[PDB]
């Protein structure tokens, strides 16, 4: 009870706004990927 | 190796021994035909049997739009530059992922792999 009545002071939410990254973290991310797809295909090349 | 026929019946030759001059014949159970082999072994049986599929691949693979082709693996006989690849495409190939190449050229059919 009295979490839930001070809950309707501070509130809550989701919502785009808190599921959207920054755009060095897109960077970060897009180079991880590509680095792992480059040395997934090093690796199919070794096989080959 | 192979299976030889007869000429008489047209069955199947099996192996019989001539405990006279100590040699190999081929005889039918239907008629009375005889031979005498060139192979001298009756049986061979190979367990690794890792046979080479380039005896087994078709030319005419070359045809296919679903496979990959490249440029950087010229054909040896004909030099010409697009060749088409796959991997073995085959069961009972163990697990190697090795290559295979046809040529892509009309008529050559060049299958190797480097
Ligand atoms: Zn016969
Ligand atoms: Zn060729």
């Amino acid at each position: 009870t009295v979490i839930n009545n001070w809950l309707l002071i501070e509130g809550h939410t989701i919502g785009i706004g808190d599921s959207i990254a920054d755009s060095k973290t897109y960077q970060d991310i897009q180079n991880t990927i590509k680095k792992a797809k480059q040395d997934v295909i090093e690796v199919i090349e070794k096989a080959h | 190796v192979g299976i030889r026929f007869c000429q008489e019946c047209n069955n199947m030759l099996y192996p019989k021994e001539d405990k006279e001059n100590r040699i190999l014949l081929y005889a039918c159970r239907n008629c009375d035909y005889q031979q005498e082999a060139d192979n001298s072994c009756i049986y061979v049986n190979k367990i690794t049997h890792e046979v080479d599929e380039l005896t087994q691949i078709i030319a005419d693979v070359s045809q296919d739009p679903t496979l990959p082709r490249t440029e950087d693996h010229p054909c040896q006989k004909c030099g010409h530059k697009e060749a088409v690849f796959f991997q073995s495409h085959s069961a009972r190939a163990e697990d190697a992922m090795r290559l295979y190449y046809v040529c892509t050229a009309p008529h050559c059919g060049h299958r190797w792999t480097e």
